[PDB]
């Protein structure tokens, strides 16, 4: 970061990186979750695999 | 044009050329709960009507 500023914005417009108050170092933001798997089956009617 | 005119070719030419065509887009795959209330779990609740 410059010294004067204190955010980091993605081309979304939404906030992906801070600066500690405290210490005034950088931390980036990331999602926790992950909800697409993709689940590849026989069919129930053959097996349960 | 004339009624007892006619006109014939003596020669000849070989001729090449091309044709483009679009066959397929780009495949894309979304997650509402993700896009819409990102890592909110109040926002899943009311999502869920
Ligand atoms: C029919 O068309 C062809 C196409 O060119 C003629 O061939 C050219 O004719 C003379 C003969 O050597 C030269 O100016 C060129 O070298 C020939 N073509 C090439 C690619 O070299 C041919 O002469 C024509 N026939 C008549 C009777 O006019
Ligand atoms: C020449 C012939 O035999 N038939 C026709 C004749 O009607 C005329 O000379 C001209 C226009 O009409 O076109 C040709």
């Amino acid at each position: 970061f410059l010294p004067f500023q204190q955010f980091g914005r993605d081309i979304a417009d939404t906030t992906d990186a801070v600066r500690d108050p405290q210490t005034l170092e950088i931390l980036d933001i990331t999602p926790c979750s992950f909800g697409g798997v993709s689940v590849i089956t026989p069919g129930t009617n053959t097996s349960n695999q | 044009y004339s009624n007892n005119s006619i006109a014939i070719p003596t020669n000849f030419t070989i001729s090449v050329t091309t044709e483009i065509l679009p066959v397929s887009m780009t495949k894309t795959s979304v997650d509402c709960t993700m896009y819409i209330c990102g890592d909110s779990t109040e926002c899943s609740n009311l999502l869920l009507q």
